[PDB]
């Protein structure tokens, strides 16, 4: 999720 | 200032990469990705080492434990692994959380992990069993950021609730209360906190007094969870990620940008600051998937  | 330079790109994930740490003892770098995978690599000449697999979902941060000898990862599939890292098998898998687990830490001792997760809450684990100890009702939104203070009777937490929350870690209650705030951690010496907002700021707070003493300026930081970072080894600086493709550096005193790391392609998602040389990691999303190790003099 942290890279969306 | 500073001068760092480029020394390596370490390529080999194959989507975007979310964190990058170097294990206490300085040797290593890990690094996980929205891929599923840890890698390690050689922190001073980038020598790739191993892949580590499970997770059934991209993984969000990974942490070390103050030995070098495990990882904990935090992933979409709403489970922490711990990782032996010498045999890259999973000794356990810490179920609980009920969304994707964004973030997570051991404590010094390295007997507890701190996640945090889309479903709001802090969880504080045991590492021997893999069993929570603790659900904390921490936030009102997604928790973006967990740590650990020098002693391990601290835990700070934000979130895209807008708030800064400090923990006493044996208890679970709830020390103080300090735009979304996006990435959070106490600074080596245990006096100050470094606090990221999404708009466009980094913050340093003294936290017994509960005060804003600096504010960084100047990145781009609208959308993400960055890493930033306080770097003693040389100069003291503070280093963060950029949404313009950036690794920002600024004197932590005077607030001035002190240099900015060009060479990304992408958003640069997550830096990391070598324990004992002058060396950054940083690691960058979609459009670029690959690690950058910078060295200085200073």
């Amino acid at each position: 999720a942290r890279t969306k | 200032k500073p001068n760092y330079a480029l020394k390596f790109t370490l390529a080999g994930h194959t989507k975007a990469v979310s964190s990058v740490k170097f294990s206490p003892n300085g040797e290593w770098l890990a690094s996980s990705s929205a891929d599923k995978l840890i890698k390690i690599w050689g922190a001073y000449d980038g020598k790739f080492e191993k892949t580590i697999s499970g997770h059934k979902l991209g993984i969000s941060d990974v942490a070390w434990s103050s030995d070098s000898n495990l990882l904990v990862s935090a992933s979409d599939d709403k489970t922490l692994k711990i990782w032996d890292v010498s045999s890259g098998k999973c000794l356990k898998t810490l179920k609980g959380h009920s969304n994707y687990v964004f973030c997570c830490n051991f404590n010094p001792q390295s007997n507890l992990i701190v996640s945090g997760s889309f479903d709001e809450s802090v969880r504080i684990w045991d590492v021997k069993t893999g069993k929570c100890l603790k659900t904390l009702p921490a936030h009102s939104d997604p928790v973006s950021a967990v740590h650990f203070n020098r002693d391990g009777s601290l835990i700070v937490s934000s979130s895209y609730d807008g708030l800064c929350r400090i923990w006493d870690t044996a208890s679970g209650q709830c020390l103080k209360t300090l735009p979304p705030v996006s990435f959070v951690k106490f600074s080596p010496n245990g006096k100050y906190i470094l606090a990221a907002t999404l708009d466009n700021t980094l913050k340093l707070w003294d936290y017994s007094k509960g005060k804003c003493l600096k504010t960084y300026t100047g990145h781009k930081n609208e959308k993400y969870c960055i890493f930033a970072n306080f770097s003693v080894t040389g100069g003291k600086w503070i280093v963060s990620g950029s949404e313009d493709n950036l690794v920002y550096i600024w004197n932590l005193q005077t607030k001035e940008i002190v240099q900015k790391l060009q060479g990304h392609t992408d958003v640069v998602i997550s830096t990391a600051c070598h324990p004992t040389e002058n060396i950054i990691a940083s690691a960058a999303l979609e459009n670029d998937k690959t690690i950058k190790l910078w060295k200085s003099d200073c």
